[PDB]
């Protein structure tokens, strides 16, 4: 990456997305991707807690993991 | 023949080259682990372990030298075909102040001829910081042919060098009393080497550097000046730059020395034109040091009574013959340095590298306040 972008040709980089760690970051709600994983999916057997429906946290975990402003999950 | 001292064995032999460690009695052993190739670099050129025979270790190291002079001398044709070929050194004879010096051009491969910048002249290559171009301009260089003529000549005396160490080793090597004929040798180096070469060097400027450097200082284009043998060739055009060539070399040996204070100056300060020092001073400090190396050859004696012997000087200087404050080094004083400096190479190549390092020091020191060649103070680089 060095020897490209001082040859002038910062388009040739070898840029590998970290994409286990971006789904892992999807699999807690993070819309950030598009990832539709277990949190992120909002009807989800996670998201719903389907007998139970007593994931009080869901609501307010998801306003703060797409807050873009914070550093929880950080992009 | 012509000293009867030669007559080396070392027959030229090619199996002697698959056995590594052949030098050393342990590195010719058998390897076994891994430290025996980081030990066969580690005292490769290290003789005096190899034999015992000073006679013989003298010679291995006289060989080495001329081997070395031969490297030297390639790396010097390179240089010149450098400035022969992928350079602009017409470019930068045209203008040398708006032009940047460049010798090395890259090949267009990957991302990689983008270290080809502009360097004036739409030349398209590296700029180059040594300085070539400034010298080849100070000693009388116009055109690059002359530069090609000049890495051709030093790939000649590489092969050349090359074929004296091998003659001086594998067909006639010198015995050891030619070795430690350091009279004869200080004697030859101070006149023949250092006097004599920059005697011709001043010769060089007095007829080739002053005339061309003249007429670029005066302001005509690099391939409107003369070839440097027409200055050396017709008298009058050589007259027309100085009125003290009219009288050739007439008032030198009659002592009327102040006719030739023209190209011959003692001015002392920095051409305007250029930025480098005044090239007629240049050439009379060639003369007057050409003057005193000589001068200074003729002092150990050699084979003729007159002179003096470094063994007596050494020998004196000592209590109570010195100086009273300095008489502290005793009454044996410098009594055993002779057989010291003259049987131990590592003993003389101590000394001969101190000064070397603190010479090249000194070059350094003295190149930047006083710029010696054209237009090299205002190149920063
Ligand atoms: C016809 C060519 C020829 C042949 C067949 C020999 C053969 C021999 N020479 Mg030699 N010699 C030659 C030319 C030749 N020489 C020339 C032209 C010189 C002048 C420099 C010498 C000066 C010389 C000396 C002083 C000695 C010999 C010795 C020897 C003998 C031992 C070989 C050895 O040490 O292994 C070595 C095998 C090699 C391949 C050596 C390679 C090293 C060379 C110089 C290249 C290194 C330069 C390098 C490329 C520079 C750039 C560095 C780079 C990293 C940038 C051997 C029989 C030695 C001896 O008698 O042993 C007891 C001895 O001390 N020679
Ligand atoms: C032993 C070697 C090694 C080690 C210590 C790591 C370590 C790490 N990797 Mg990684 N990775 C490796 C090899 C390795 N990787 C290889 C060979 C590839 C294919 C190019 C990847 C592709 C990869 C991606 C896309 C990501 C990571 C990420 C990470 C971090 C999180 C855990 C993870 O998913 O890794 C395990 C992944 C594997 C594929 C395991 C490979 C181990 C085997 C034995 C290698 C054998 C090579 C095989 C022939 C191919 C972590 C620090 C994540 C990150 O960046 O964190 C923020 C991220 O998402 N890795
Ligand atoms: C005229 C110059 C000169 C000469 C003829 C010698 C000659 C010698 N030196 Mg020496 N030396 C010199 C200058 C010189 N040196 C300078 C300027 C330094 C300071 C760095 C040294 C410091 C030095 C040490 C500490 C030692 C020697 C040793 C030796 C002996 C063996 C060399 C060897 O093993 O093979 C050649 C070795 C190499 C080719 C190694 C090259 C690897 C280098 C470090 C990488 C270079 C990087 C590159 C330029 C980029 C040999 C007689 C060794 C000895 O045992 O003496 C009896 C020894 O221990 N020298
Ligand atoms: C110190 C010695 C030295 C060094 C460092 C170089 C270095 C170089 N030379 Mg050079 N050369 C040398 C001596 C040297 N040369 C000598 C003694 C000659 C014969 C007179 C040449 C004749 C030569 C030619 C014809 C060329 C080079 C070229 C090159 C460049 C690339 C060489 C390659 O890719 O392989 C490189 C910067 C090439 C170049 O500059 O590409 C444009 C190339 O065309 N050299
Ligand atoms: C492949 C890379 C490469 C090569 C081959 C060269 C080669 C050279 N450069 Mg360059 N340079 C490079 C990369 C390179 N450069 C890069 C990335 C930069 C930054 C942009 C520069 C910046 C630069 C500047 C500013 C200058 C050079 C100069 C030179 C010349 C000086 C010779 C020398 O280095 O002594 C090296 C010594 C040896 C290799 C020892 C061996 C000597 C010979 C080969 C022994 C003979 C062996 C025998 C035949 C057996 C030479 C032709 C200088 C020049 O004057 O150009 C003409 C100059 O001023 N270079
Ligand atoms: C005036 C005569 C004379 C001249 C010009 C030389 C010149 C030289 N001697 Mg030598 N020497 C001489 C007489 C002379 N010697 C005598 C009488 C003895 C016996 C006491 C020696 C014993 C001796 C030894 C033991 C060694 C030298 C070495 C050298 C070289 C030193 C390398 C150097 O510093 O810069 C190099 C400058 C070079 C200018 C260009 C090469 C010039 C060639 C060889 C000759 C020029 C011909 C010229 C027109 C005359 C050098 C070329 C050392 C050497 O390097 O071995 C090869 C070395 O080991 N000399
Ligand atoms: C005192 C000696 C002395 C000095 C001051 C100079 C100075 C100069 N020479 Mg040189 N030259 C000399 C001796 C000297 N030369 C000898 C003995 C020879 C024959 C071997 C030559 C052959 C020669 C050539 C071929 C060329 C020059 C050129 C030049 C100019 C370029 C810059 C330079 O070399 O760096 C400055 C040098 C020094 C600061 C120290 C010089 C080292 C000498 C050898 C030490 C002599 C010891 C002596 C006792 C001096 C006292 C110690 C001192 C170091 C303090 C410059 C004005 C070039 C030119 O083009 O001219 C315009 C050129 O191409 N000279
Ligand atoms: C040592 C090297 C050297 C060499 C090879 C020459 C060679 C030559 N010089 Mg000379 N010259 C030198 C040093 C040298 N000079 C020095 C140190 C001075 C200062 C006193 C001069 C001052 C000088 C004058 C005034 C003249 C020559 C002239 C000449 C040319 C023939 C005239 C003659 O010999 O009488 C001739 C090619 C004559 C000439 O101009 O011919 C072209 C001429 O009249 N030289
Ligand atoms: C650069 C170079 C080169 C070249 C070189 C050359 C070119 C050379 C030379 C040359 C020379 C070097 C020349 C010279 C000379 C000389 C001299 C040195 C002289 C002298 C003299 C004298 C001393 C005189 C004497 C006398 C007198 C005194 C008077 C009378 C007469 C008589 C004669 C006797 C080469 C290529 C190699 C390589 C690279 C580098
Ligand atoms: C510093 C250095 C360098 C440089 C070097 C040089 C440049 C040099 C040199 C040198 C020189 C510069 C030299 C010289 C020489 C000369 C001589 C040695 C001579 C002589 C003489 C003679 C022999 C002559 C003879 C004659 C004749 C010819 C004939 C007639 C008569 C008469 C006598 C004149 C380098 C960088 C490379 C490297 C490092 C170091
Ligand atoms: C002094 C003795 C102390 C012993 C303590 C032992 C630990 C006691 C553990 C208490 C655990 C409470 O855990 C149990 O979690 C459920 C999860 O649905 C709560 O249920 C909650 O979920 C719903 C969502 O549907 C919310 O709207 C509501 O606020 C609440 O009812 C229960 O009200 C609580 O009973």
């Amino acid at each position: 990456n060095d020897c490209e972008v001082a040859f002038g040709s910062p388009d040739k980089q070898i840029l590998v997305e970290p994409v286990f760690a971006q789904w892992i970051q999807a699999v807690h709600g993070k819309a950030l991707y598009g990832i539709s994983s277990l949190l992120s999916n909002p009807d989800s057997i996670a998201s719903t807690a389907w007998p139970n429906h007593a994931n009080v946290w869901l609501p307010g975990w998801l306003e703060a993991i797409n807050n873009g402003t914070n550093s929880l999950f950080l992009a | 023949a012509s000293a009867a001292t030669e007559q080396s064995p070392i027959p030229t032999s090619f199996e002697r080259w698959a056995k590594p460690g052949h030098f050393d009695r342990t590195l010719a052993r058998g390897p076994k682990t891994t430290t025996w190739i980081w030990n066969l670099h580690a005292d490769a050129h290290d003789f005096d372990s190899h034999t015992n025979d000073l006679q013989d270790i003298s010679r291995k190291i006289f060989s080495a030298h001329f081997g070395h002079l031969a490297v030297v001398f390639v790396w010097l044709s390179g240089m010149y075909f450098h400035g022969a070929r992928f350079s602009n050194f017409s470019s930068w004879m045209a203008d040398p102040t708006h032009i940047r010096p460049s010798a090395q051009v890259v090949w267009p491969l990957v991302g990689q001829d983008i270290l080809n910048g502009d360097m004036g002249g739409g030349f398209r290559g590296i700029q180059i910081t040594s300085g070539l171009f400034q010298m080849w301009r100070g000693e009388g260089f116009t055109n690059e042919f002359q530069l090609y003529c000049t890495a051709i000549g030093a790939l000649v005396m590489a092969g050349l060098m090359i074929f004296a160490g091998w003659f001086h080793y594998h067909v006639r090597s010198p015995k050891l009393e030619w070795f430690q004929n350091v009279q004869s040798m200080l004697n030859h180096h101070l006149a023949g080497l250092l006097g004599l070469g920059s005697l011709g060097w001043a010769g060089h400027l007095i007829h080739v550097a002053l005339p061309t450097n003249k007429l670029l200082d005066a302001g005509v284009a690099p391939q409107d000046i003369p070839l440097p043998h027409e200055f050396v060739l017709d008298k009058a055009l050589m007259a027309e730059l100085y009125p003290s060539f009219a009288q050739g070399i007439r008032p030198f040996f009659t002592l009327n020395w102040a006719t030739y204070s023209d190209f011959l100056t003692f001015n002392g300060g920095l051409n305007p034109v250029t930025g480098g020092l005044w090239m007629t001073d240049i050439a009379h400090h060639h003369v007057a040091i050409a003057v005193l190396f000589i001068f200074a050859g003729h002092m150990y004696r050699t084979n003729w009574g007159i002179g003096h012997s470094i063994r007596t000087m050494l020998e004196d200087a000592r209590h109570p013959k010195m100086l009273p404050f300095l008489s502290f080094i005793g009454p044996v004083g410098h009594r055993g340095l002779f057989e010291v400096l003259t049987t131990s190479w590592h003993a003389q190549l101590s000394i001969n590298l101190a000064m070397m390092g603190s010479l090249s020091i000194i070059v350094a020191q003295h190149m930047y306040s006083m710029p010696p060649y054209p237009y090299l103070a205002t190149d920063y680089g």
